[PDB]
């Protein structure tokens, strides 16, 4: 969770380069000229009348390297190395066409970063999974639809292939991984029909809040009971919080309530 | 003696078959095989480093 780049705006690499390599008198992030001394007044007047032209090459390269840092194509500690290498290359092949290409690349990378600021793996997994079963092609179809809906609506969830099996993980740094291949292999003999492994039990518990299934089928009954259990768990959490907060005006009290409550 | 020679008492004890006991109980008493602690959440659900 460390800041990838120094600038206050993680996106807009041009803005980040503005923040890093520009004087803090032109920037904006949100006196009495005439009483100033003669030297300052004359310097400001001359600079205003005849503005000093400067090369926007180092700024462009800094914006590019900030974009690369944001994209993670360049590690944090080699930013200076890449900056110097890019400056050397640009100076070696400097031209108006090269400057135009640099500006175009900065604009394109800024747009791409702004636009950007698992599904294909699930599609491949569904493709390798058989789509026809001899025990009702509606429970399977609705379950697949629920799985796709939940993986799409999950904020940070990953589906990936690890050798010969496909896995589903609820979060990047979590501890809830479901072997989808084995779960569906276990579920296949009993679509339309205690005997389920913990992997497929966890899959069902995860998909229950995000699910068309006919209630007559075994999977329908299991999903209804899992929904009921999850609702009981939420209401039990609310009751536990209320009881504990009231009883704290003892860890032994938490022990007693949890034991009586589970 | 009437012609004694001062004093310097020193005391000691001598246990000859005893294992010193420090039970893992809140009040140091034995109210069962399982103790007041040990089945507590703090000492049953979390790992601790004894020193």
């Amino acid at each position: 969770e460390a800041p990838r780049s120094l600038g206050p705006a993680p996106s807009n690499p041009s803005l980040q380069a503005l923040f890093q390599s520009q004087p803090s008198a032109e920037q904006e992030w949100h006196g009495d000229f005439g009483s100033q001394p003669q030297a300052n007044r004359f310097g400001a007047i001359l600079e205003a009348v005849v503005p000093p032209r400067s090369d926007p090459t180092h700024e462009k390269v800094l914006a590019i390297v900030n974009a690369l840092l944001e994209t993670q194509a360049i590690r944090r500690d080699e930013a200076g190395q890449m900056y110097t290498a890019l400056l050397q290359r640009v100076a070696r092949y400097n031209s108006v066409n090269v400057q135009g290409n640099l500006d175009r690349l900065i604009q394109d990378v800024k747009e791409a970063l702004a636009q950007r600021e698992s599904v294909v793996a699930l599609n491949a997994f569904l493709s390798t999974q058989p789509a026809v079963v001899e025990r009702g092609q509606e429970n399977y179809v609705a379950f697949v639809s629920a799985l796709k809906l939940m993986v799409t609506e999950a904020p940070q969830s990953e589906v990936y292939q690890a050798g010969p099996s496909f896995f589903f993980q609820t979060s990047r740094h979590g501890s809830q991984t479901v072997n989808l291949s084995q779960a569906f292999d276990n579920l296949r003999p009993l679509w339309g029909v205690s005997l389920l492994t913990p992997n497929t039990r966890l899959l069902l518990l995860l998909i229950a809040p995000f699910t068309g299934i006919s209630r007559d089928s075994y999977l329908g009954h299991l999903l209804t009971l899992y929904r009921e259990t999850i609702g009981n768990t939420r209401v039990d959490e609310t009751t536990y919080n209320e009881i504990t907060e009231v009883s704290r005006a003892d860890a032994s009290n938490l022990q007693a309530t949890l034991n009586y409550l589970l | 003696d009437p012609r004694h020679a001062l004093r310097d008492p020193e005391r000691k004890f001598l246990c000859d078959r005893t294992l010193w006991r420090i039970p893992f109980s809140s009040n140091f008493m034995s109210m069962g095989s399982l103790t007041d602690l040990g089945q507590n959440l703090l000492y049953a659900n979390a790992a601790h480093a004894l020193d």
